[PDB]
RNA sequence: ACCUCGAUGUUGGAUCAGGACAUCCCGAUGGUGCAGCCGCUAUUAAAGGUUCGUUUGUUCAACGAUUAAAGUCCUACGUGAUCUGAGUUCAGACCGGAGUAAUCCAGGUCGGUUUCUAUCUACUUUCAAAUUCCUCCCUGUACGAAAGGACAAGAGAAAUAAGGCCUACUUCACAAAGCGCCUUCCCCCGUAAAUGAUAUCAUCUCAACUUAGUAUUAUACCCACACCCACCCAAGAACAGGGUU
RNA sequence: UCUCUUACUUUUAACCAGUGAAAUUGACCUGCCCGUGAAGAGGCGGGCAUAACACAGCAAGACGAGAAGACCCUAUGGAGCU
RNA sequence: GCUACCUAAGAACAGCUAAAAGAGCACACCCGUCUAUGUAGCAAAAUAGUGGGAAGAUUUAUAGGUAGAGGCGACAAACCUA
């Protein structure tokens, strides 16, 4: 089934410019008071995660390296000590994660 | 911006706030209780021709209900859950042919409510209702709003019309929407097994206005007339309502007097206006049966 | 019609949802903390309560150790549901994961969510955090709160 | 559910019905408005080679719950008048016959077991 | 034996005497019966041979001398399981390993 | 004022049907060579309905079993950008006939490819009014010499259609379905009669008029409107809708 | 297969993001009924209807689109075979 | 260099039954019966299932030959670079 004529421009305007076809003004946007970026409510501020997963993965990178090949998950809970610190009474018995990094702020 | 409640509350604000419209909620109810104690509105005897208010119910469920003759009739049940009397419309004032009773049923949240809705429900001391339906009645058949309604408004023998949405199928092909036969499964038919066949006459260079095609099916209101009143259940507020009325269970209907011309004029024996408790003249059982009804607790059923 | 139905279609099929997700509560099980489109991860966070459940049950549990067998590819996580996971929770009677969405991710524009397994030893989320009590709005609230339990 | 060119048990003392041929007696039509054919309705057969009315009492398809569901679908032979062509009925016979619209007394009559 | 209290059997000399004997009981029956009591239905009326009405508690058969030796319905309910013509029916048997010989 | 056989988007079926009345059935009447049951004929009536199978012989034909009846037609075969036999109709092949042959038949038989992603018009829950059969009563009555055998009014059971639903049963299992269950409301206008003039009788009246007569049916359903973060949903393609105390 | 269809899965689908064709197209501000035009009308006459815009279905019309046909006829146009 | 046929020198054919074969079942391999999909396609002829053959008038690699008034043909007017 082919067009029996060509649409025109006026026609075509009417479509392409509804309403339906525009993109939506977004009332979700909001200051996120840590770092000042924006983020959208309900979302996580992308900037405030992106440093939470640098950490993240700086962790990781020293638990595979303390495991050392596959298959080598501990038995005991774990726990991540920075720059100046020592286990406590509740940290005996766990696993150690060194790091050689002063603790972030938003660490506790 | 968009704002909802408890959006700018603490997380001990939430706990409390919650508390606080729940209480009041429960008193404006308890407050309603007694409409013959308040000053109620001038009580007429039934005439023929006349026409009361009905309710708004809450479709639990279904189960089986037995007779004395042995024949098995499925029943729905319908519970009628905090129906009040909203607002009178006189027949002038309306500029229709009847006074107008809205009554609303089921009680819902404030915070999902629309300013208007609930300034009325304020001017009223009610909880705001999920759904508000509308009785034609006659002047003598006229409640003061506030009121609250029962169950025991419908007496077993009564026959009853209910009215809810049917439950939404979406957009349905013509076999499921309109039952259509479709066509045959082998011998040939390429790419035609549940399609519409022809539409319309060649004549005609159209496609007439109502013919039967592809589309939304369910999620409108449809009536199910002469349903017999089985039985009454006072204490919950439980109609039993013979075979099955439209909608999903949980959902709203209406429950009005049957319109059918062979129950016209048996309105004589049911209470007029609606039942009031408070009067407290022979004060109900917890259930009320038809004579037919096999009651449990009664003894095996012989045919004799 | 889909009225009444709780499992998503995803995969290849019905085996293919089973295997996919038992990837995600795997990789769960080992990182405490999962990055995974937001439907996949809503589908797995069910399983994942369970299988706290069923390492509660115990480890000598043989019904138990056969569903832990199968929904942990890697073995030596067995131990660690038995012995860490189900020890953690043993005061709580749910809620053990944590969901949260993400910003979209880069290349297909997908609705990303985190979980994690609460009580993880990794650096905390930036939950969101209701607004302070000493606000204008809550201590209004505060005062009504106060007046209510003095007039009582 | 008795339908047209349903195979069908003959249970009944006649000789048209239990002597040996080489094809079972099959359903020609069913004398009533849909096709279906239930308990107590009269249908018409192909049995050795003619054309014979018989009445339906059970079939395999579930009917109400207390009402029983026979293993084989079972018919009695009646002549055009309405009698029985057999003079014994051995198969167990459903009561619910009695209350039915029609000329069930003779069956009835004829019939040893009820169940 | 769940069917009725009574079942009577009655032989008539012609068709038209059947017809005389059944319409006169079920008239007179319609004159004693009560209100709550259902109507009754002749059965076989175009049956030259036999007749029957069925009453709540009675169960009534006319039917021709020839008819009735042949049927022998008094023998039938007398003796349910011990009947004459029940003995000469033999249960179908099916053959052994379900192969089928000659 | 010769024997032909033509035609061929020609015509079947499926799906969905729109319409006409010149009515096949169901409604109401008049006549009868209408005792009653069946009929025959005409008037009025298009709201609703109008079956499933199979071809030994039959020039637009039957046969079997039914039915209340199995209507006659128009719609570009009604309808092939919804589908599908056969024929026109052929590329291969054989039989009978014709032709020296190639090849042909206005004869027979076997085998055999039409694709489409919808631009425009039109349309996509008008709805809230259902019909029919059978059984029983009347009644075995009226009627009739018998044989036979009603109508009104009422009751009970079904089938279909329209609209729903899931308690059971069944396919199955937070649910969707039928093979299951529930509900279903008004009439039709042709005539049959009073009183009574033109035409002091009579006369039902394209006289004034009076009844059957019902007229415009009617009643039912729907009907308040945050934020339009988010989440959930018995709501849904998207959107929209309901719930979030 | 059918009576008589149903349920589920996958594909497709629809929505979001990226990439991005084709047949087709006189111009179109592109309605319905009846009539006219030997049939046949969105556009002509007489009536009627009518704020404007998407998205998803549909195939009644636009003698819907693309080739390739089949039929009949014509050319002092060809060719193969006898 | 496709294809029809031929020439030279080659290669391939599991397993099972068989007095033992242009035998049977049945792989690989060759072909293309029927249906469905596809129809600007994955494809200017394909896919999936189902099929026919599968020690032979078999299938197939290499090199050579026959050329249009012609070749070649287990005649289908087949094939001779869509
Ligand atoms: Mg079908
Ligand atoms: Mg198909
Ligand atoms: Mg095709
Ligand atoms: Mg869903
Ligand atoms: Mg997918
Ligand atoms: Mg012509
Ligand atoms: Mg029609
Ligand atoms: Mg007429
Ligand atoms: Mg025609
Ligand atoms: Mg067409
Ligand atoms: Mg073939
Ligand atoms: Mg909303
Ligand atoms: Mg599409
Ligand atoms: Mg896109
Ligand atoms: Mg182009
Ligand atoms: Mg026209
Ligand atoms: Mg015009
Ligand atoms: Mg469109
Ligand atoms: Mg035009
Ligand atoms: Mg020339
Ligand atoms: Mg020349
Ligand atoms: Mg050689
Ligand atoms: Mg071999
Ligand atoms: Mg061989
Ligand atoms: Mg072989
Ligand atoms: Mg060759
Ligand atoms: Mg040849
Ligand atoms: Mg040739
Ligand atoms: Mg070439
Ligand atoms: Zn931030």
């Amino acid at each position: 089934a082919a067009p029996k004529n060509r649409r025109t421009i006026e026609v075509n305007r009417c479509r392409r410019r509804n309403p339906q076809k525009l993109i939506k003004v977004k009332n979700n946007i909001d200051v996120c008071p840590e770092c000042g970026h924006l983020k959208q409510k309900h979302v996580l501020c992308a900037y405030c995660y992106e440093k939470v997963c640098k950490e993240t993965a700086e962790i990781r990178r020293q638990i595979g390296k303390q495991e050392g090949g596959p298959f080598k998950a501990p038995t005991i809970e774990t726990v991540v000590l920075y720059t100046g610190e020592t286990p406590s009474e509740q940290d005996q018995g766990k696993r150690i994660i060194e790091r050689d990094r002063k603790r972030p702020s938003w660490f506790t | 911006s968009g704002t909802w409640w408890d959006e700018h509350l603490s997380e001990e604000n939430v706990p409390f706030i919650k508390q606080l419209v729940s209480d009041e909620d429960k008193a404006q109810l308890a407050s309603k209780l007694c409409p013959l104690k308040d000053e109620p509105w001038p009580i007429h005897p039934w005439e023929p021709g006349s026409f009361r208010v009905g309710l708004i119910a809450l479709k639990l469920g279904m189960m089986p209900l037995w007779t004395k003759d042995g024949q098995k009739h499925v029943v729905t049940l319908l519970q009628v859950q905090d129906c009040h009397v909203l607002k009178y419309t006189s027949k002038e004032n309306c500029n229709g042919k009847m006074a107008t009773l809205s009554v609303g049923g089921k009680t819902v949240s404030r915070f999902r409510k629309a300013t208007s809705i609930l300034e009325f429900y304020r001017e009223l001391g009610l909880p705001p209702k999920q759904t508000v339906k509308i009785f034609n009645i006659t002047d003598n058949a006229a409640i003061k709003p506030g009121t609250p309604l029962y169950a025991a408004h419908f007496r077993p023998g009564q026959y009853v019309d209910v009215t809810a949405k049917t439950i939404g199928k979406g957009f349905q092909g013509v076999m499921k929407r309109w039952g259509f036969k479709g066509q045959p499964a082998t011998h040939g038919q390429t790419k035609t097994h549940r399609r519409p066949g022809a539409v319309a006459t060649g004549d005609i260079g159209r496609v007439w206005p109502g013919t039967k095609m592809p589309g939304k099916m369910g999620n409108i209101y449809r009536t199910e007339y002469g349903l017999k009143v089985w039985r009454i259940n006072t204490k919950h507020n439980i109609i039993y309502v013979n075979g099955s009325v439209p909608g999903h269970k949980n959902c709203l209907v209406k429950v009005k007097d049957s319109k059918l011309p062979a129950y016209k004029d048996l309105g004589k024996n049911l209470p007029f206006p609606t039942y009031f408790p408070d009067g407290d003249e022979e004060e109900l059982p917890e259930d009320l049966y038809d004579e037919n009804v096999c009651q449990p607790g009664a003894p095996s059923i012989t045919f004799a | 019609i889909s009225h009444g139905r709780v499992f998503r279609r995803m995969g290849l099929g019905p085996e293919s949802r089973i295997h996919l997700l038992r990837n995600l509560l795997t990789g769960l099980v080992r990182h405490e903390r999962i990055e995974a489109p937001w439907a996949r991860v809503d589908e797995m966070r069910g399983y994942a309560e369970k299988l706290i459940d069923y390492g509660k049950l115990g480890d000598t549990n043989e019904r138990a150790m056969r569903m832990a067998d199968f929904w942990l590819t890697e073995k030596d996580l067995i131990p660690k549901l038995f012995q860490v996971l189900a020890p953690r929770y043993k005061d709580q009677t749910g809620g053990y994961t944590r969901m949260l969405q993400i910003p979209n991710r880069s290349l297909d524009r997908a609705k990303m969510a985190v979980i994690e397994y609460k009580g993880n030893c990794l650096p905390p989320l930036p939950l969101p955090r209701r607004d302070s009590h000493l606000t204008l709005l809550n201590q209004l609230l505060q005062g009504l709160r106060q007046d209510l339990r003095q007039s009582q | 559910a008795i339908q047209k060119m349903t195979r069908v048990r003959v249970v009944d003392n006649s000789a048209l019905g239990n002597s040996p041929y080489h094809r079972a007696p099959r359903c020609i039509h069913v004398y009533k408005k849909n096709g279906v054919g239930k308990v107590g309705d009269q249908i018409l057969l192909a049995i050795k080679g003619q054309k014979k009315k018989a009445l339906i009492v059970g079939h395999c398809m579930p009917g109400p719950r207390m009402t029983p569901r026979f293993d084989s679908n079972n018919v009695v032979l009646i002549e055009d008048n309405g009698n029985p062509v057999g003079t014994r009925i051995k198969t167990p016979i459903p009561t619910s016959l009695r209350k039915r619209e029609g000329e069930y007394s003779k069956v009835l009559a004829i019939a040893q077991n009820f169940v | 034996m769940r069917y009725t209290d009574y079942f009577v059997i009655v032989s008539g000399t012609s068709t038209r005497h059947l017809h005389a004997m059944a319409f006169y009981v079920v008239k007179m029956y319609k004159h004693l019966k009560c209100k709550r009591d259902p109507h009754v239905k002749i059965e076989g009326k175009d049956t030259d041979d036999w007749l029957c009405v069925d009453f709540g508690s009675m169960v009534i058969h006319l039917m021709l001398p020839e008819t009735r030796e042949i049927y022998e319905l008094e023998k039938l309910w007398t003796l349910r399981s011990y009947d004459d013509q029940l003995a000469q029916i033999a249960p179908e048997t099916v053959p052994e390993d379900f192969i089928l010989g000659i």
